[PDB]
């Protein structure tokens, strides 16, 4: 009875696009901070000298 | 004991960005170099006649970006330049011409340090690795132990050690909280110093060089032994000290706090002089601090860089 148009449209998963960046203009990640300890106070760790 | 007071007796305009560095050269007494974040060195040349204690001599420019330590060569006659640009600049102080470009950093150069003598270079930058060049411009060693940025290295002088042994002792501090010594010919790591609760935003080894000094974000100023590999004490700023330096006649450290300069006193473990600048239409709040500080060659004079574009220098004046 006539003609159907069709349009198809993927938005892929943009970690996974090679070739190009891999995530959305506003996508912003931020590193997770690592925790240590600060107690030690003196602390002169002394190495072997060299020469 | 030791009434001594020191007195603002000239500011040096010129700049246009926060004097991030000083340096002075002993030979040359009259000659002051001083790095600011507008990309250029400026030579001072020291007038002693009336309000202006200095007066600009050449302004290197060369440098794309923040310009951040300056050093002056033990001559009197160069300074290596270390700016934002990753790259460091060699430059004559008469020519005006740029002798040496050292490349090489994958981050920002932070700090430079001149040899003792006129061999080595040695850079720390925000690749977490410090190099050490040739005079001519290449990097001869690549030397690594930091995990973090290194904000500043500058050299422990030579005083008496045995006669001679041709041997480069210097100290290293950044982000990573802790502060190494390394020794040079050959060019290996030396004993570790860790004492600050925050990271270290500063140090400086004494004139002589068997006292360094660290700093940090907490005010909690260091002072160990090199050569014995101790502590030698620990004082609080409790505001952010910029920037510290030993004195070469007397047995002091200056200290850039957030609010304003204090001088410790060390053999009496207690500070005696407090140092803020007046200034008009501000809030009280936002006061122009220090980030750059340098003695004289005697010890008469104190060069203060702050974030105003500019620098003031305290002559030492004893009124009895």
């Amino acid at each position: 009875q006539g003609v159907l148009g069709i349009k198809v449209k993927i938005m892929k998963d943009p970690s996974r696009n090679t070739s190009g960046p891999k995530a959305l203009p506003d996508a912003v990640t931020i590193i997770e901070p690592k925790e240590e300890e600060p107690v030690l106070e003196p602390s002169v760790k002394d190495y072997r000298p060299t020469e | 004991s030791s009434n001594i007071m020191l007195v603002l007796r000239g500011t040096l305009e010129g700049h246009n960005g926060w004097v991030t560095s000083l340096s002075t050269s002993a030979a040359q007494p009259n000659l002051l170099v001083s790095g600011s974040r507008d990309k250029t060195l400026i030579s001072w040349r020291l007038t002693e006649n009336e309000q202006q204690f200095g007066v600009p001599v050449r302004s290197y420019k060369g440098h794309s970006h923040i310009v951040q330590d300056v050093v002056v060569s033990a001559d009197g006659n160069y300074a290596v330049s270390a700016s934002w640009d990753k790259t460091l600049r060699l430059w004559n102080l008469a020519t005006g011409n740029s002798e040496a470009r050292f490349v090489g950093h994958t981050g920002d150069v932070l700090s430079v340090a001149i040899d003792a003598n006129s061999s080595k270079i040695i850079s720390a930058s925000r690749d977490k690795t410090i190099r050490v060049w040739n005079t001519v411009g290449d990097c001869a060693y690549v030397l690594l132990g930091h995990t973090d940025w290194v904000t500043k290295v500058r050299v422990a002088p030579k005083n008496l050690e045995d006669v001679d042994d041709g041997r480069i002792t210097f100290v290293s501090a950044g982000m990573d909280k802790i502060v190494r010594s390394w020794s040079l010919n050959s060019y290996r790591i030396e004993a570790d110093f860790i004492g600050h609760n925050n990271y270290i935003n500063v140090v400086q080894p004494s004139p002589d060089g068997s006292l360094a000094a660290s700093a940090g974000k907490d005010g909690q100023i260091y002072v160990w032994n090199l050569k014995h590999k101790s502590a030698f004490m620990n004082f609080d700023a409790k505001d952010e000290v910029f920037a510290l330096a030993f004195s070469p006649s007397r047995f002091w450290l200056t200290a850039a706090t957030a609010s304003g300069i204090k001088i410790y006193d060390l053999e009496n473990e207690v500070l005696i002089d407090e140092l803020k600048p007046e200034f008009a239409g501000y809030t009280k709040a936002q006061d122009p601090h220090a980030v750059s500080l340098a003695w004289s060659a005697d010890g008469q004079t104190l060069f203060a860089g702050y974030t105003d574009n500019v620098i003031r220098v305290w002559q030492v004046m004893t009124a009895n």
